[PDB]
RNA sequence: AGUAGAAACAAGGGUGUAUUUUCCCCUCUUU
RNA sequence: GGGGAAAAUA
């Protein structure tokens, strides 16, 4: 039937017909009688708006304002919103239903209906579905019966007469074919849309196996499932199943947990991007020269201020590389920064010659070269990444002490943290007094120190590597501080010689070399030292409190990597500073419910409330508020400078056996299932990280403790 | 006004001074 | 004396103090390299959880499929999948008594979405692998790549706009026996660079025909990337991920939907809540276990997690549960909601980018991918590697891995959570038939599961029935990750709870820093965090003042817009000045324009513009919103509409060019798509607000446009005859045009 | 009359008539989408290391025509640029700065009108009352509260359809407006919005933030009105309350 | 060498899924 | 309606 329906009707028709019955997820080949009666009706729409238009004057003439706006076959959009519009315009009421044509002349919609069965019974359809006395019905029979709302027919006895005659015609196709039956018998359902979703051909098959071990076909197992009713299935299933598979709870009892095992090895050796406790810094007073602002000048009059300078030479040679390379590097750069100092119009920056020594130190022309594959089939001698497992190291008494110093008071402010807006409520007052408290105790830590010094340095070395990708590029570890006297003071630890920063991922690295003046003789813990070139580069004549004593001040020379994430959380290093305080409020706030009043000042002046922070041979040793902060703001500080896979995984698997002791020590009577597979799984995570290494003996130190 | 201090508290090793 | 922070704990309770325990100011771990290993390290793992099964042969696909369900019954407590599909029925058959009418009513609103939801859809989704390049690209490319090659091969029943008709366009082309496609080839020349004089190789990238069988267009449309998830906090070594094509993700969008209309209906589910409903779900869940626990009755709390809880999940028992769940209801529902479980069935996994292999004695190094590596000598691999190739050389066909049993991490993490709920509430007294009993909350793979009993052995007997029955189920409980204590303190999820749900601020501190989209909305983001990690996360006044301050000096030093009234100097520097010494209200300045940081505690709600909007002078107020400020967008009506933001809101420099290639012919497509759009926005000027629905082309309908707003103008008045007869005509041409 | 001719124009092409025609209404959302090349992840990085360049800004062309290349300090603002399309040019920080500063002025400006939630926001707590603040064991209950409390009268597909309607009258649909008090809201918004000078996307979206009523899960403890879960954060601590009574009635 | 860690960078295509919760924003587009 | 950022699991 579509065959007849293609050849008789308009191609126009047939194609809006199609388009109209398609929007609706309906197939043109098997559902044809909808599309015929769409296509009739398209057709005698058509017949009804065209031939028929307006003239200047205002009054219809047939042969320009034409007189029928057409809806029919229009999408659902484009259909509602040419009626809104014509609505919106001409004042009508908005039509319920989606009409068909829109008459200007007496300003009022008009629905065009074709029929096969008696008109009235249509024509009161109709008019019940839409019910509204504003819109016209007009009902078109093929047997030649037509009527009107009021027996109202607008258009004219000849466009009445052809339409007839055309459906005549019509119809008697339709008989002439002997179809005409079903055509009359399927118009009740046309109006109900009916889904299909068949599956069929390749899917069929595919679902057929993937079904349980005793099935063939997917409509089996849907027949079995369908008619499937609960009859003690898995209490048999579990009688059958044996006794073994089980969960016993074995009693976390306070001789249950034993000491982590901490990994075997040489000792681990300081992996930081700069030195800690070791750093030592020359200062300029109130800086006010030409410059001050420029990292370039600023290091030029830090290293001007000290007089002493003598030959470098190796002291502690590192181990694995060519030390003259280091040697070298260290003249360079004192050339170089003698030859700026030289010229006027020192420049903001500075690039270092691409030398030999900074050739091999910083790693250029190291990477193999990079082939596709395509071009690489022919080569004999092919052979995989290596992939092994890092090198245990054992736990040194190194890291205890760099802690022990981050957590130190220091005399001079590093954060001057900016202005906010005046406070009015009583909470914004408390606000302000308590983080002058915390500012306080926090702008005087070493971790702060460390905190800028980490900001600065990943800072330029994100805006160099960016900026300058080519250039083997000069940067100072500048920092500013604020003394007791309250006086500006400009620190430089040394310089930093940043490489090429060709980076495309996140994980690509940046090799640069790291010079860092210290007063730490490296012989004292060679071990801690591995990495390092040390050199003797003065001597510095300090000013004890007894007197002056000369001490040589070495120059401790790396070769060190960065990637884009690393420099990106070393930015945003500041957050560890609320990572302690946030937790330090808490527990103030903790406590101050308890007793109705705000116990900072309590805690802070007074220091009568401490909790247990640090262990000595007396035993355990309890700190005030202040301290606590001090130590978690280490703590974060260190977990930034040394982050690591093996540090996440450690936290993770550790957490739940400190919720674990807790419990123990709430009486809640704990119980565990793998209790050694969780030990199993902390211990895989310490193999030579000394952050990671310490914390484990900090919880080794923890469980003695709390077992008591 | 508020100084901290340490109940555990030469030549500051790692700020020290050095002008003549 | 050595500071110890961990013997804080001595005094301070764990959870009190767990802020400590999370090292997120670190940056989180990365995968170096390709996922490949890993890729292969889950497949090898999954089959040999359920080695135990039937192998067959698939007779389309042709790769070898594991069937374990119905096999042998756990013997130990390792980990096994198989799962016994009339426990499964049984455990939804009493899920669907215990909550009557579930079942029904979660297939009417599923219905109700399959019958009224839009193709454009699966947009929605992140990158998404393509099978027409073989590679992953973002969703919009992906359908987009799709619908083209559909409309190319004459599958075009996606017209309609409704998803269900594009999943019809799916199924009628894994029918066709040969597809045409349009893939990416690649041409290298090799170019001396004028900055270092060095050989590269530049690459075009242009477009060709390929064609492939009925056996490779399947293994395709099933496929399955695979890649390495990155920055993900807790693990000591990385595991795959796994991204679908577009043949696969309409039918598991239709299963999620249906999953979370299910797992709306229960309170034993931890999702679709999240954040303060789920703790408040906890909260309640715990309570009412505690206040109907009797005096002498025993409770007990278990802290779980399963055990590789996507590699033991078989798309066969989620077939077997939508085919439950969907019972008495129209063929075709059933059909729709059963394909993706269907597909998943017989899902490859891709390996990946491959490996990477140097020679040091020829000084080279190269990317093998993943393709070659079934037909490359197994001495050149690592030992590990070598037992990972050695083991999973069966399932290789056209460089993917057949993997059958297993979820494919994270794909039905709906359905999971009512297969993992069922066996919580399969717990009650009237199913343990015994004293004791069991309830709680399960999302995903966690759960929270307490026992009530009359003593200790009750409680052990509920935990040994509950370990069996999810056993029998499917799902592997981790002994290691769980714990059990007496009632009153347990974790969910991160969510730490000691009589009560206690503040973990420590996860939300990556959210503070500078978003880097513009100044204004990056100063709204910041004030916006630090408020509502005050309201919900218990960040401290004074701590939330730090944390303001610290925020205001990143901004500062990121957008150079440091204090006017400074000695500081920068680029922009000097017009800071210049400004602050013309303003004569020094407070109105935004602090993009150097002024000083009104906010406090108090106003972290408002925005800064309506915050400094009273002390802003005439002058400047003007300048900085002034309606034709030429660094935001205008809209036409050569009039344009007046502009209300202010200048701060900038558009940053964005690029995306990739290193030693040229893309031309490819984004010249980009553009005119661009192009077509913006036109068709003038023409309907809703479509921006909302997405357009229709099937007529958009030529078509623009015309129609135009004549209908003509002909309204017209009756209006708003323009003469010969405006009408033009525009009458230019559209009667375009009709003509398009119709030749 | 230029639209169409710019229709005209795309349509005498060759591919563009092919996009144009073998593309439907609902395919423009796909390929409204559609795009090319790479994408750039970290945001923050990003701006944290492009801000140092000179030109990190881009703007239309006609921003050429009102800002000088240089200040008098001889301070490149903007430069001609290479990579674009003859539509955009690159911009510094030192042009937003010099615009600010020595931009046209006008006495009329948008922001009071499209933000006015904001202002009135702004109004509520510059009048507000604040009491003392007491140190007490808070109880925290998870609810849900109104974040926006939007029209009384109207519910949220009420609202929406009131904004499609008094937006967008030709594109309202098949949605008829049934209560009084949509009708109300609507013919007043009608008669407030004549002869406005904003996009018509912008309108929507304030009327949007004034009408539509937006629902979050917050633990709260006391107040539940909007007005007072706005100040949440200021009124409500884990140890302390604060009395607080805002300006609004 | 160095970074780093089950696989890579150390230049010559730049890789980031599903579900849920919260926050912000309103328009990108040619070496 | 869409797009970005943060977190959790998979
Ligand atoms: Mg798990
Ligand atoms: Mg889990």
């Amino acid at each position: 039937m579509e065959d007849f329906v293609r050849q008789c009707f308009n191609p126009m028709i047939v194609e809006l017909a199609e388009k109209a019955m398609k929007e609706y997820g309906e197939d043109p080949k098997i559902e044809t009688n909808k599309f015929a009666s769409i296509c009739t009706h398209l057709e005698v729409c058509f017949m009804y708006s065209d031939f028929h238009f307006i003239d200047e004057r205002g009054e219809s003439t047939i042969i320009l304002k034409h007189r029928f706006e057409i809806i029919e076959g229009r999408d659902r959009t484009m259909a509602w919103t040419v009626v809104n519009s014509i609505c919106n315009t001409t004042g009508v009421e908005k039509p319920k239903f989606l009409p068909d044509l829109y008459d200007y002349k007496e300003n009022r919609f008009i629905e065009i209906g074709v029929t096969r069965r008696e008109v009235h019974i249509y024509y009161l359809e109709k008019a019940n579905k839409i019910k509204s006395e504003k819109t016209h019905i007009h009902i078109f029979s093929f047997t030649g019966e037509e009527m009107a709302t009021k027996a109202d027919y607008t258009l004219d006895e000849e466009s009445r007469a052809r339409i007839k005659t055309r459906l005549f015609t019509i119809r008697q196709e339709m008989a002439s074919r002997g179809l005409w039956d079903s055509f009359r018998q399927s118009e009740r359902g046309e109006e109900t849309i009916e889904e299909r979703f068949e599956i069929t051909g390749t899917m069929r098959r595919l679902a057929d196996q993937s079904l349980p071990p005793n099935f063939s076909s997917l409509e089996n197992f849907r027949a079995y499932v369908d008619g499937f009713e609960p009859n003690g299935c898995i209490e048999g299933k579990l009688s059958q199943m044996s006794k073994e598979v089980n969960a016993r709870i074995e009693p976390f009892l306070r001789t249950t947990p034993r000491p982590l095992r901490l990994p075997d090895g040489p000792p681990c050796s300081q992996r930081s991007k700069f030195l800690l406790m070791d750093a030592l810094k020359l200062s300029i007073e109130d800086p006010s020269h030409e410059g001050e602002g420029i990292p370039l000048y600023d290091a030029i009059k830090c290293m001007k201020t000290f007089f002493g300078w003598k030959e470098p030479n190796i002291i502690k040679p590192h181990e694995k590389g060519i030390n003259p390379n280091y040697l070298l590097t260290w003249k360079q750069v004192l050339a170089e920064l003698q030859d700026i100092k030289n010229e006027e119009k020192i420049p903001r920056t500075k690039n270092m010659k691409k030398t030999s020594q900074l050739k091999w130190a910083l790693g250029e022309n190291m990477a193999p070269e990079k082939v596709d594959f395509e071009d690489c089939k022919d080569v004999n001698d092919l052979k995989q990444y290596d992939s092994d497992e890092p090198e245990p190291r054992s736990l040194a008494c190194w890291i205890q002490s760099e802690f022990n110093k981050a957590c130190e008071l220091t005399d001079s402010s590093w954060v001057e943290l900016d202005e906010i807006g005046e406070d009015v409520a009583p909470i914004e007052h408390i606000a302000s007094m308590r983080r002058n408290y915390f500012t306080a105790e926090v702008s005087h830590c070493r971790a702060t120190e460390y905190i800028m010094k980490g900001v600065y340095i990943n800072t330029a070395l994100l805006n160099a590597s960016c900026a300058a990708m080519d250039d083997f590029q000069l940067i100072p570890m500048i920092s500013k501080c604020i003394t007791k006297e309250g006086r500006r003071k400009t620190n430089l630890y040394g310089f930093i010689i940043k490489g090429r920063s060709h980076l495309r991922n996140d994980t690509d690295v940046v090799n640069f070399v790291s010079m860092e003046f210290s007063l730490t003789d490296p012989r004292l813990e060679p071990h801690k030292w591995e990495k390092y070139c040390v050199l003797e580069i003065g001597d510095m004549l300090l000013r004890t409190a007894v007197g002056q004593v000369s001490r040589p001040m070495f120059l401790y020379v790396r070769t060190n990597g960065t990637s884009k994430i690393k420099m990106k959380w070393g930015m945003e290093m500041r957050r560890c500073l609320l990572q302690s305080l946030q937790q330090i409020e808490s527990m103030i706030e903790a406590e101050s419910s308890v007793k109705e009043k705000d116990l900072t000042k309590e805690f802070f002046e007074n220091k009568s409330e401490t909790w247990p922070i640090g262990e000595s041979p007396k035993g355990v040793e309890e700190g005030s508020i202040g301290k606590v902060c001090r130590t978690l703001l280490a703590k974060s500080v260190f977990n930034s400078l040394y982050a690591s896979p093996q540090l996440e995984g450690f936290s993770a698997e550790s957490r739940k056996l400190l919720l674990i002791v807790q419990a123990l020590r709430d009486n809640l009577e704990p119980g565990t299932f793998d209790l050694e597979g969780l030990y199993e799984a902390i211990e895989e995570c310490l193999i030579n990280d000394p952050w990671v290494l310490l914390n484990a003996s900090w919880f080794n130190s923890f469980l003695t403790h709390a077992l008591r | 006004s508020y100084s901290p201090t340490s109940p555990s508290y030469s030549y500051s090793p790692t700020s020290p001074s050095y002008s003549p | 004396m050595d500071v110890n922070p961990t013997l804080l704990f001595l005094k301070v309770p764990v959870q009190n103090a767990i802020s400590t325990t999370f090292p997120y100011t670190g940056d989180p771990p990365y995968s170096h390299g390709t996922g490949t290993g890993y890729t292969m390290d889950t497949v090898n793992r999954t089959h040999k959880y359920s080695e135990k099964g039937k192998w067959t042969t698939n007779t389309e696909t042709g790769a070898p499929q594991l069937n374990p369900i119905d096999g042998p019954l756990p013997e130990d407590n390792e980990p096994s999948g198989y799962a016994q599909t009339d426990c499964v029925l049984e455990a939804m058959a009493f899920l669907e008594e215990s909550h009557p009418g579930i079942f029904e009513n979660s297939c009417l609103e599923t219905m109700e979405i399959v019958q009224q939801t839009r193709v454009d859809k699966l947009t929605q989704g992140r990158q998404t692998y393509d099978w027409t390049l073989n590679r992953n690209q973002p969703a919009a490319t992906a359908l987009a790549n799709t619908i083209e090659v559909f409309r190319s091969n004459g599958l075009t029943a996606n017209e309609s706009g409704r998803l269900i008709d594009f999943l019809k366009d799916v199924m009628d082309s894994m029918d066709k026996e040969e597809m045409e496609i349009t893939t990416h080839f690649q041409r290298k020349r090799r170019v001396r660079d004028n900055m270092t004089k060095k050989m590269v190789t530049q690459r075009t990238i242009g477009k060709k025909k390929q064609r492939l069988n009925k056996r490779s267009y399947l293994i395709r449309a099933l496929t399955l990337n695979t890649m390495t998830k990155d920055a993900e906090r807790g693990k000591l070594k990385r595991r795959a991920i796994a991204t679908p094509g577009m043949q696969i993700r309409g039918f598991v969008y239709f299963v999620e939907a249906l999953a979370r209309s299910i797992c709306e209906k229960l309170e034993q589910s931890g999702l679709p809540v999240g954040g303060n409903e789920k703790k408040a779900k906890l909260a309640n869940v715990v309570r009412k276990m505690m206040t109907n626990s009797q005096d002498t009755e025993l409770s007990f709390t278990i802290t779980g997690d399963n055990t590789k809880w996507n590699e033991n999940q078989n798309p066969r028992m989620f077939l077997a549960m939508i085919t439950y769940i969907t019972r008495n209801q129209p063929e075709w529902f059933r059909n729709v909601l059963s394909i993706a479980p269907i597909m998943f069935s017989n899902k490859m996994a891709r390996l990946g980018k491959g490996y990477m292999f140097e020679s040091k004695s020829m000084k080279l190094r190269t990317q093998v991918p993943a393709e070659m590596l079934a037909n490359i000598d197994l001495k050149y691999f690592n030992k590990s590697t070598r037992e990972k190739i050695e083991k999973i050389r069966p399932l290789l066909i056209d460089g993917t891995a057949s993997l059958s049993p297993g979820m494919m991490m994270g794909m039905f993490n709906m359905l999971s959570t009512v297969l993992g709920v069922s066996i919580l509430n399969l717990g009650q007294k009237k199913y343990t038939k015994t004293t004791y009993w069991w309830d709680g909350l399960q999302s995903s793979d966690d759960f929270a599961l307490i026992v009530n009993a009359p003593n200790h052995e009750g409680i052990q007997a509920g935990v040994d029935r509950f370990y069996r029955t999810c056993k029998l189920v499917g799902i592997n409980m981790s002994k290691k990750k769980s714990y059990i204590n007496r009632t009153g303190t347990f974790e969910f999820t991160s969510f730490f709870y000691r009589y009560g749900f206690v503040a973990n601020f420590s996860m939300e501190l990556p959210s503070f820093g500078v978003s880097g989209i513009n100044e204004s909305a990056d100063m709204s983001v910041g004030v916006t965090v630090i408020k509502n990690n005050m309201i919900n996360n218990d960040l401290g006044p004074a701590t939330a003042q730090m944390a303001l301050q610290l925020f205001i000096k990143d901004y500062r030093y990121t957008y150079r817009c440091h204090r006017g009234d400074t000695q500081i100097q920068t680029r922009r520097a000097f017009e800071l000045g210049k400004l602050w010494e013309q303003t004569r209200s020094k407070a109105g300045l935004l602090v993009s324009d150097g002024g000083p940081n009104l906010y406090n505690i108090r106003n972290l709600h408002i925005p800064e513009v309506c915050l400094k909007w009273e002390l802003m002078d005439e002058d400047y107020q003007g300048r900085l919103c002034n309606p034709m400020n030429p660094f935001v967008s205008h809209k036409e009506i050569s009039m344009e509409y007046d502009a209300v933001a202010t200048t701060h809101s900038w558009i940053p420099k964005r690029n995306r060019s990739i290193l030693n290639t040229s893309q031309r012919g490819i984004l010249e497509d980009e553009q005119m798509y661009q192009k077509c759009c913006n036109l068709f926005e003038k023409f309907f000027p809703s479509s921006s607000y909302r997405r357009p629905v229709g099937i007529s082309s958009m030529v078509e309908a623009m015309v129609s446009r135009a004549r209908i707003d003509a002909r309204i103008d017209f009756e209006s008045g708003r323009i003469k005859k010969e405006e009408f007869a033009e525009i009458m005509k230019i559209c009667s041409t375009i009709e003509e045009l398009r119709r030749q | 009359m230029e639209r169409i001719k710019e229709l005209r124009d795309l349509m005498s092409q060759s591919r563009t008539r092919e996009i144009l025609t073998k593309t439907t209404v609902d395919h423009m959302a796909i390929i409204k989408k559609y795009t090319s090349g790479r994408q750039e992840k970290n945001p923050a990085l990003r701006m944290k290391w492009m801000m140092a360049m000179k030109y990190p800004i881009t703007a239309d062309k006609r921003i050429m025509e009102m800002i000088p290349e240089r200040n008098e300090q001889r301070q490149t603002l903007w430069s001609k640029t290479n990579d674009a399309g003859s539509d955009r040019v690159m911009v510094s920080p030192l042009a937003v700065t010099w615009w600010n500063r020595n931009g046209p002025t006008t006495s009329t400006v948008h922001y009071p009108k499209v933000y006015k939630t904001y202002f009135e926001k702004v109004e509520r707590l510059k009048h507000g009352t604040f009491g003392p603040v007491h140190f007490r064991n808070q109880v925290k209950i998870r609810r849900r509260v109104d974040i926006n409390p939007g029209h009384a009268d109207l519910s949220a597909k009420e609202a929406q359809d009131v904004i499609m309607e008094v937006v967008f009258p030709n594109e309202v649909g098949a949605r008829i407006l049934t209560s009084e008090s949509q009708l109300t809201i609507t013919k007043e918004k009608k008669k407030e919005l004549q002869d406005c000078k904003i996009a018509p996307l912008m309108v929507a979206y304030m009327l949007e933030r004034e009408l539509v009523r937006k629902t979050r899960f917050l633990p709260v403890a006391g107040g539940t009105s909007s007005v007072y879960i706005e100040v949440l954060h200021l009124t409500q601590g884990t140890c302390w309350e604060q009395m607080y009574t805002p300006g609004g009635e």
